RNA sequence: CCUGCGGCGUGCACGUCCCAACUGGGACGUGCACCGGCCGCAGGAACAGCAACGGAGCGAUGCACGUCCCAACUGGGACGUGCACCGCUCACACAU
């Protein structure tokens, strides 16, 4: 949408319209993907993630 | 070029085709629009498609991933072959238009049987 | 919400800064919070038009008026003085 | 000893005064990180990331029926349109939602000009003269006064007239109307195109934040699966709210007599946290970690360091069931007859 | 140290304590008790089933009693753990340590590509049903992770890595994956990897190496290679949240008293109520498998109680002196 | 037999001369569990229990004048009402 | 037999199906020898073994 | 090979002993296949020499063999492979090991491998 | 006196269609959320005791060697050696 951000060395998110970063890297959205309760791809999504190390159970912390 | 737009891409942009594999799909899908009922464009008609065959070309350059993170899956799921581009403004430009696409489904006919079974190969041992 | 008793005796209520559009701009120095709608006037109690916003710090601030078509924003000068009801003025304690 | 890292209200443990060590430990209850999950559910929040077209009430509705819970609520509300922060808490922090609804609220908010202006600094100037006790109006009715104790806008383009500004703001403050007042003042005139908040009291962007979908996907691994680190990591204890607050640890025999009304009685005191003013809102917790509950402190730090008998503290809000502790008060050396 | 590392680490009760001419680090244990108190992390040829190899364990050492701390079908080969004597007082601890296999699988039928059985594997995954191969009560046991380590379409072969909750049936296991693959499967061939904390790289010695151990042993009073094939039994509790406990409450603890916290010199951050903890001395020896009644929170904000109750006792009776009943008050 | 009878699941696919299906209905059916048609006719026994603890799959061994691809894609099971399992009693 | 192993940089047991590995050496099967308790060769093993410095006392 | 492959025949030798065994298969009683069969052949103390493979693994199978042999005095040496000595054998199967044993069909041939052999010497 | 509990037609998501983005609309049926004080009930009236009298340790078909029949680090056959498949007691312990 309008709302974009990029991560800053620490990690803090830096808000703005642009669609590319200071650097070069695009700006990610700032809104978070929209949900449905009717959601059927809870599976689906977890073996994607754990595929690709995104799922939060891998992250330290 | 063709290798940072596809560094750009997300972690789950895999399997990525490579520069040979991009042109003949941008060729892919700029034949099947042709017809009018041989592309599936947007999020929401490809997954009603999908949940309801052909090649699903998902675009590399989301965030956040959420939005279509599941769909590798069902494709997997479906026995649908797939692959991401390095962006999604040259599958709108190939789909004649100029805003972008997430994803894009392509079926199969005769005029283009050929065209398609290729691609597909190449998609199948990538 | 009373919309009749035609205005009485008016005192100070700020002096003219900006205009906005239509809408104009008043910088209040007196204390009292107006009411909402409330008209304005001139020194002769002739109504100018309605409060629309109350923007500002808790002390000092800025009021905003929407005229009826008896007036253009543009009509009015630098340090020209703005005048309100008394009685549609709140003291600060209702806010603070 | 070194207690900093540990979790919750644990922190610091041995930085607190010690009114005394005696006392005999009894096994009920578990460390909050480590209760069963039913009792983990049961105590917890989620610092949830609103999906941008639903409600907040939707968003606690969709919670309740994602994780089957009786009670859930909301600390601050956002309307339909706006995404960022939400803690909404399970079945028994709802009780700390009060408390919670005057946390601070930190914003990020896009406007639009309605023409163009003479340049940014004219939007910060403008900006840097709406930062106080500010009048405010509620949307589509009494006037208010609110704080904005910071802004800084973020970023300014021209050809499209927008910005973007970040805003720290109390509760109640809507950032519509400051958005509206910024253009008034500038001189031109203004409106919100989207809102964010990037802080919800002491839950930042970093802290813990997770998204309704990996609320279903916990809920899905722990129900297929049976795996439970995923609901450990969207869910997290109550006492995440209660870091801030200044602690009043009890001995074990004294918190079921706290859950059952008693005040905070000065011998059932074990440490208390340096700092206590009187009126001031502590948490009256347990050795294990779980806050007891939430009073206000009738007494200060150092007459609790200089008193034996009376009321170190009031209760407000007990939040810790009944009977999960034995009923061990009354019978101590002065508990033969009142 | 084993048991001793990052000793430091632990929360200090109190440094005052009172050393004893009594014990022996588990690592330097002489000969004779060295192996009462240890245990082998043996190598399983195909022939022998598990029983056998425990019983031949027992009569090349010429020990008491030998146990093992899960079955290895007669055919799969993979790292076996045998305790030796009163070592064999933890392999009830060990009935649940999660297990890790390599299996080289076979299908009846050809699958399209690599990837169709790599997507069978992955989705075997969390808690599925397994019964036992040809009791009849169905269990329920959960796989980890999978992975397809190796696979070959000429032989229709492949070989994948498996981690798995104790006490799965990878035979069965691999009938299920054969059976979602839609082709049919039967594991052809099976090995234990890794067994609860160990598996190859951690000291697996192979049953010729026992017998040489003992044939060193024996014509040259070479304990070494025995040294290097039984390993102390602290070592199967090196995972396990430890309470060092002071000299003069240890035998307390060998005849059955509860650890108390008057005698707690140390207790490792992170224990909670009901948790499965291992009362050491201070010189690394398991002087009990201990459930804790206190967190280490409530540890630390008392000074007397009962700390951690007993679960099953390891150390022998007078391995300490009596050294009850003589504390501050003396009454 | 069966005076009555209730839906197990419906058809998932064929291993070599098996009906896997998928078993919608949380209980456990009874190994060798006599899988039940809607007009009270068996089809086949279970043979192997496989899949999750939630949504899993049940293996037949189809046995008497029936055949793996007599029944299409879309098709329920039916089982004795009497011959379950509890879903806690595994757990 | 069919299960055979090779050795990544690190050691770790890199289980593979193919007599040769990708760097191009032989593989080394996965299983012990077979062993029987009447088995007179202890000496012997343990002469090789210490001559060609392959015995685990020796590691 | 594997480390205990030693002694270890060169090329020349390696062809020399190839055909040692392909005259020697003419009498099987003088040529002993497998490893068991050479196993208890050596331990009733059959006299020859003894080629083994070094592509043997794991080691602990034949590892032995080696020992007993320099035991009883019984020379003996590896060859590059143990397909070589399946092919010596023509019968299209490996064989970790070979007992020689020495007939006038070809008494210089194994004495000229014997002599080598014993050349080739012992770590 | 303290505590707990309860009462005082708009949009959102999905589903099926028409057209003209991770989009923005409509129509047709679906569920989802919104538009301090008083009243009643319940528990308890709480100055927070308990530095040991039930814990612990014991007993209750396959495979390997050797000899032969023939037919890989082997899979078969015969017959031998073997190997595996409620009672007692101790203190009754807060650790110098």
């Amino acid at each position: 949408m309008y709302l974009r951000y990029y991560l800053n060395e620490n990690g803090d998110r830096q808000y703005t319209l642009a669609t590319i970063d200071p650097y070069g890297k695009p700006t990610i959205s700032a809104h978070p993907a929209r949900f449905s309760p009717e959601d059927k791809y809870s599976r689906h999504r977890i073996i994607i993630k754990k595929r690709f190390g995104l799922l939060l159970t891998q992250q330290p912390e | 070029s063709y290798d940072e737009k596809v560094d750009h891409c997300s972690v789950i942009a895999k399997p990525m085709a490579p520069k040979k594999l991009s042109k003949k799909i941008y060729k892919l899908i700029k034949k099947s629009t042709s017809h009018k009922n041989y592309i599936r464009n947007g999020l929401k008609i490809v997954q009603k498609q999908l949940r309801l065959k052909g090649i699903v070309f998902f675009a590399g350059d989301i965030s956040p991933i959420e939005i279509m993170c599941h769909l590798p899956a069902v494709c997997e799921e479906k026995d649908i072959p797939y692959c991401y581009t390095p962006s999604r403004k040259d599958i709108g430009a190939a789909m004649g238009t100029m805003r972008g696409c997430v994803m894009v489904l392509v079926k199969e006919h005769d005029d283009y049987k050929d065209l398609f079974d290729e691609v597909r190969g190449e998609i199948k041992l990538l | 919400q009373q919309d009749q008793g035609p205005p009485e005796s008016v005192i100070p209520l700020g002096h003219y800064g900006w205009t906005v559009q239509d809408d104009l701009i008043c910088k209040v120095d007196i204390e009292d919070v107006p009411y909402f709608n409330a008209p304005i006037f001139l020194e002769n109690k002739e109504q100018i038009g309605k409060i629309d916003e109350i923007f500002g710090n808790l002390r000092d601030y800025f009021v905003s008026v929407k005229m009826g078509d008896n007036f253009k924003a543009n009509s009015f000068k630098d340090g020209q003085q703005f005048y309100i009801d008394p009685a549609k003025l709140l003291p600060l304690k209702r806010f603070l | 000893l070194d207690t900093a890292y540990w979790p919750l209200l644990l922190k610091n443990f041995d930085r607190l005064n010690v009114r005394t060590n005696h006392y005999t430990p009894l096994p009920f209850g578990h460390s909050p990180l480590k209760r069963p999950i039913a009792e983990y559910v049961k105590a917890g929040f989620i610092n949830v990331d609103k999906p941008s077209n639903p409600s907040s009430h939707e968003v606690v509705s969709w919670i309740k029926r994602i994780l089957k819970v009786e009670k859930t609520g909301h600390s601050g509300t956002l309307d339909p349109k706006v995404t960022g922060c939400l803690i909404v808490c399970i079945d028994r922090a709802t009780r700390l939602v009060k408390s919670q609804q005057n946390a601070g609220k930190e914003y990020v908010a896009v406007f639009s000009l309605h023409s163009a202006v003479e340049n940014v600094k004219k939007v910060t100037q403008g900006l840097e003269k709406l930062r106080g006790a500010l009048f405010q109006r509620p949307p589509l009715r009494q006037l208010r006064v609110r704080s904005v104790y910071d802004s800084k806008l973020l970023d300014f383009d021209k050809d499209r007239n927008i910005g973007v500004f970040w805003v720290s703001c109390e509760a109640g403050s809507y950032i519509r109307t400051m958005c509206v007042h910024l253009g008034l003042m500038l001189g031109v005139g203004g409106q919100m195109i989207e809102l964010r908040r990037v802080r919800s009291g002491i839950q930042g962007e970093k802290e813990g934040m997770v998204t309704m979908h990996d609320i279903l996907d916990a809920q899905w691994a722990y129900e297929n699966h049976k795996d439970e680190s995923y609901l450990r990591r969207v869910i997290k204890p109550l006492e995440g709210l209660l870091v801030a607050h200044k602690r009043i640890f009890i001995k074990d025999s004294a918190v079921n007599a706290v859950c059952y009304g008693a005040k905070v009685l000065l011998p059932g005191i074990l440490r208390y946290e340096d700092g206590i003013e009187i009126d001031q809102e502590i948490v009256i917790v347990t050795t294990k970690g779980e806050a007891v509950a939430l009073a206000i402190a009738l007494m200060t730090t150092s007459t609790m360091a200089s008193c034996d008998h009376g009321v170190a503290a009031k209760l407000k809000r007990v939040i810790m069931e009944r009977d999960t502790y034995p009923r061990k008060w009354g019978l101590g050396p002065k508990a033969s007859h009142k």
